[PDB]
RNA sequence: AAAAAAAA
């Protein structure tokens, strides 16, 4: 009898990048109304050997799910990379795989806030625009200009502490 | 693939082409906008003269100095005005 | 099907091009080389432990888990596995998946004298008919949009 | 940046035992350092601070270790014995990093008490405790839990305490006791051989066995098999009363309950847990394992016994009334001694040498049990 | 470029910027522009936009043609803010 | 009593 076995893809990362994900989710989850909403499963609630946590955010009717892992061996010689982590993007029982980019351009069209349709009308009519854009890692993407234009002419928000991002948490820093 | 600039006479077009590309190819380019035999032009970098055969790698213009968002600049001649932007 | 091999054959894919990519076994990095190899013979024999490709220039790593830790067996119309038969030095690795909403196989081979091999991916296009519909339309809805300008103030 | 003492509030706060504790964000390292020998006045003794979340350079343990190395110049045919007192336990990457630090220095010994164990269940710090202090051919490092007098000598030595007596919290003892039992589980301590040959004799005339040891396993329900958990494993001993510890001694039954509910079983699995006991449960600590069986239906109990403790015929009866919650209750034969004995003792390699009149005593101890377990 | 811009199929449309400047850029290019997508006869004669935003609109069609569809480290756009306001307002105009 | 721990 052959063996069996589920594929995943996992993004290698340093623990600390980790633990700052997880306060920054917490954070905003409780001290801040912004990712209210979320949920946060601890490791002793998933059966799975090397499940480390898990973030389970709403979008709409479906859902968005990143994992993270223990004790893979993988690590890094210098153990530079130990960990790991994971999204999927689940809806009853189909599920797939999503990038990390793609991760937070659909988070942000749930959750932060952006700049308002009249936005570009209020601007060239020289008022004040608000609400204005305070996620950034949710345009990653080539935009339109004039979304380049406006974000130019009125500077995004800097949430302190950051917004958590999929992006900054799976980001290449050991091979650069 | 790279993009360039060719601006004189107030008169300026916008394409891409390769990196080894002689400037025969550049003035091909022209020829098919400007209706004007390839060798009777002259390129100009730098308000310098550019002779009939030249290359990118002799020329030492590298894809990093022509860019989507800064393309290299260039002059073109025929048988030189650097005529700058409008400014706000 | 149509969009998603469109898809696939077009469009800068997840990171993980389909062109062919040389990939390591990470496992044990520490240990001697002897061991390593035969950790890695014996769990690819037992379907026991788990085990993980990275590919040599980048973040990305595939990796493979025992089908019992996730808890609930998932239907699989097709077929993953890691062959140690088609070769007497090389293992051969197939893995389907479903990457930014478009059904892929992953197939890979590893040498175990060297532990380093390649690995590739290609469309994969018996499930994509089979994968419920609507949760496609509705990924691929959820995609086309954009945030800006969006809300109505 | 480092301090001589810290004031009542910040001792208090700080090393508070409790096993959780949140908005603890800081470490505080108090550190003695001395000369081997005869006793002696530390050389050098102060405190390092330190966030949890800061680089780690600025770790204390990463501070005293850059201080040390210059400090150590001065006299380096000197050899030292360095002991800290830590609010929360290294962590990983200081683990592995004192680890190779103490393998560059041989001449010094280094014993670290800890009040709390700082993510205890990350199986890579397991492994990088496990590589600091278990190997006996790495280095030679000593982890503790602090008890009492330990909390005390920091009360009196690292404190602001202006003749103000070292006032206990309300559960020192009991988060003591379950730190100590996870710490064991983690750096997977061993009986020595003399204390098992002494205790798991079954000779039905038995002098001088005062005190019960337990050692346990969990098993876990998948595809009808029965999978050991080895991470829980271990064994474990009664309290003796104590006035800083437990004023009437703690059995080690209830500490064995006490430790179940920390390991986060699954409600919706199945779990065994074997027990290897050389005393019998008592009446009042079979009536606890009772009334917690009831409660705790996903988890079976099985109890094997090197001999049968009975006093004032209470002991049958708590007997009979474990066995009718749930729990399997049998003698220890051959199979069980050896097991325990490969599994829960430093043997070096040794095989397991039977006593005399083992199988005997085995025997009538079954026969007994059968009667107790039958007659009502 | 054998294309020829007098034909129907031009390859090239003519953009005259309202300062007095006048640039090409091939028919898929301005094809990312609402406006002159419906517009396109082969020459286009912009009312207000200078010449400077003109150069900069097109550098964008350039950009984003480019980077569509790679989704990977794709670069800066470079933008100040003494332009930005006009820049949105040709933008807008345009639909880009 | 709760804190699985940069939720300060
Ligand atoms: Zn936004
Ligand atoms: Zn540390
Ligand atoms: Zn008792």
């Amino acid at each position: 009898m052959e063996n069996r076995w589920q594929v995943m893809i996992v993004w290698q990362v340093d623990r600390m990048r980790i633990r700052t994900w997880k306060s920054l989710v917490k954070h905003h989850m409780y001290v801040s109304g912004k990712a209210r909403g979320w949920f946060y499963r601890h490791h002793y609630e998933s059966p799975h050997p090397r499940i480390s946590s898990e973030v389970h955010i709403p979008l709409g009717d479906a859902r968005l799910v990143i994992t993270t892992y223990w004790g893979l061996h993988t690590g890094e010689r210098d153990w530079h990379l130990g960990q790991g982590v994971s999204i999927e993007w689940r809806k009853k029982r189909y599920s797939t795989q999503v990038d990390p980019e793609l991760a937070d351009q659909l988070i942000h069209l749930y959750y932060f806030d952006c700049f308002s349709d009249s936005a570009i009308r209020k601007a060239l009519l020289g008022h004040i625009v608000s609400p204005r854009c305070e996620y950034q890692a949710g345009h990653n993407k080539v935009g339109s200009l004039q979304y380049l234009a406006l974000a130019a002419l009125i500077t995004p928000k800097k949430i302190k502490p950051p917004l958590p991002s999929v992006t900054k948490l799976t980001e290449d820093r050991w091979n650069k | 693939d790279v993009f360039l600039m060719i601006r004189r006479h107030k008169t300026t077009i916008f394409t891409d082409a390769k990196e080894s590309s002689t400037v025969f190819e550049l003035k091909r380019i022209v020829e098919g906008i400007l209706k004007r035999p390839p060798d009777e032009q002259r390129l100009y970098k730098d308000d310098q003269l550019l002779d009939d055969g030249k290359t990118l790698g002799e020329c030492g213009f590298t894809s990093q100095t022509a860019r989507p968002q800064a393309p290299a600049t260039v002059g073109l001649a025929f048988r030189l005005c650097i005529e700058p932007f409008s400014s706000p | 099907v149509p969009d998603q091999r469109s898809k696939f054959e077009n469009e800068e894919f997840f990171r993980k091009l389909s062109r062919e990519c040389e990939i390591k076994y990470t496992g044990f990095r520490d240990r001697p080389h002897e061991e390593r190899q035969a950790r890695f013979q014996n769990a690819c024999r037992d379907g026991r432990s788990e085990i993980a490709f990275v590919a040599t220039g980048t973040n990305l790593s595939l990796q493979f888990f025992p089908a019992s830790w996730q808890g609930e067996q998932r239907q699989t119309p097709s077929r993953e596995y890691v062959d140690l038969e088609r070769e007497a030095g090389k293992v051969y690795l197939k893995a389907p998946m479903i990457l930014n909403g478009v059904c892929v196989i992953w197939k890979g081979w590893i040498d175990l004298q060297r532990l380093d091999g390649m690995g590739c991916l290609e469309f994969d296009e018996e499930r994509a008919q089979q994968e419920d519909a609507l949760a496609q339309q509705a990924f691929e809805e959820a995609r086309r949009r954009t945030r800006e300008f969006e809300d109505r103030d | 940046n480092t301090v001589e003492r810290m004031y009542r509030d910040t001792f208090s706060y700080n090393f508070y035992n409790r096993p959780i504790l949140s908005r603890r964000n800081t470490v505080w390292l108090c550190y003695e350092v001395k000369t081997k020998g005869p006793s002696r006045p530390p050389l050098d003794a102060k405190i390092f601070r330190g966030q949890v979340y800061s680089e780690l350079k600025y770790h204390p343990e990463m501070r005293f270790f850059h201080w040390f190395s210059k400090w150590r110049k001065l006299h380096r045919d000197q050899e030292y014995e360095v002991t800290w007192y830590i609010s929360w336990s290294p962590c990983t990457k200081c683990t592995r990093d004192m680890a190779t630090f103490l393998a560059e220095d041989p001449k010094v010994t280094l014993t670290i008490f800890v009040a709390r164990l700082y993510y205890f269940w990350d199986p890579d710090y397991q492994e990088a405790l496990r590589s600091l202090c278990q190997k006996r051919d790495g280095p030679r490092a000593t982890m503790k839990i602090m008890n009492y007098d330990e909390f005390q000598h920091c009360w009196s030595k690292f404190v602001y305490s202006q003749r103000e007596l070292f006032e206990p919290w309300n559960n020192l003892p009991k988060y003591y006791i379950l730190l100590h039992i996870m710490l064991g589980e983690i750096l997977r301590h061993s009986m020595d051989p003399p204390t098992f040959t002494f205790n798991f004799n079954n000779e039905p005339w038995v002098r001088g066995r005062h005190e019960t040891y337990l050692c346990y396993e969990v098993e876990r329900m998948h595809n009808d098999t029965w999978v050991l958990l080895n991470q829980r494993r271990g064994f474990l001993c009664n309290q003796a009363p104590h006035k800083h510890g437990f004023l009437e001694g703690r059995h080690a039954e209830l500490c064995f309950l006490d430790v179940i509910p920390f390991w986060k079983l699954d409600l919706d699995q199945d779990y065994r847990v074997t027990c290897f006991t050389s005393w019998s449960p008592c009446f009042s600590c079979a009536q606890e394992m009772a009334k917690f069986i009831s409660k705790n239906k996903h988890v079976s109990l099985c109890i094997f016994t090197a001999r049968i403790y009975d006093d004032q015929g209470r002991c049958q009866e708590g007997l009979r009334t474990l066995a009718e919650a749930g729990a399997k209750i049998s003698i220890m034969t051959y199979s069980e001694f050896k097991h325990c004995w490969d599994t829960f003792v430093d043997h070096q390699g040794c095989p397991f040498q039977p006593w005399d009149g083992l199988d005997e005593h085995s025997q009538d101890l079954s026969g007994r049990l059968r009667a107790i377990l039958q007659n009502q | 470029t054998y294309g020829g811009c007098e034909g129907p199929d031009a390859m090239y449309v003519k953009l005259i910027s309202s300062d007095g400047h006048e640039f090409i850029v091939k028919r898929e290019h301005a094809l990312t522009s609402g406006t002159i997508k419906a517009m396109l006869t082969n020459e286009v004669n912009f009312r207000e936009i200078p010449s400077h935003v003109l150069s900069k609109v097109c550098m964008y069609f350039t950009y984003k043609v480019r980077y569509t569809n790679s989704s990977t480290e794709i670069p800066e756009f470079p933008i100040a803010p003494e332009i930005a306001l006009e820049l949105l307002m040709a933008a807008n105009f345009l639909d880009c």
